[PDB]
């Protein structure tokens, strides 16, 4: 009778994240990003500020 | 006590567009490759766009 559906992963996503885990991912916003392969970027563009 | 003749020069440096310049011949304008440059005494190295 216990229902662990919201904390176990679901296969429909392309990751093994559950319903609480991607709620937790979309609340930690970043003051600066990490790596988006921004090295092709920042060269020759105008949106490099 | 013999008289001396004095000239005093005075100028700003790298503030605004310039009028008095130096005896140097220009070149063309190459883009999108790492070159040195010289814009009115301002040196540097990089890529123009
Ligand atoms: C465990 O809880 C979840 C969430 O309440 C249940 O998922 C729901 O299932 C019904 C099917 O009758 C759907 O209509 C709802 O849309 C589902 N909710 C969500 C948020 O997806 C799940 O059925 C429960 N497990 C059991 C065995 O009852």
């Amino acid at each position: 009778g216990f229902n662990f559906s919201q904390i176990l992963p679901d296969p429909s996503k392309p990751s093994k994240r559950s319903f609480i885990e991607d709620l937790l991912f979309n609340k930690v916003t970043l003051a600066d990003a990490g790596f988006i392969k921004q090295y092709g970027d920042c060269l020759g563009d105008i949106a490099a500020r | 006590y013999q008289p001396y003749r004095v000239v005093v020069l005075s100028f700003e440096l790298l503030h605004a567009p310039a009028t008095v310049c130096g005896p140097k011949k220009s070149t063309n304008l190459v883009k999108n490759k790492c070159v040195n440059f010289n814009f009115n005494g301002l040196t540097g190295t990089g890529v123009l766009t």
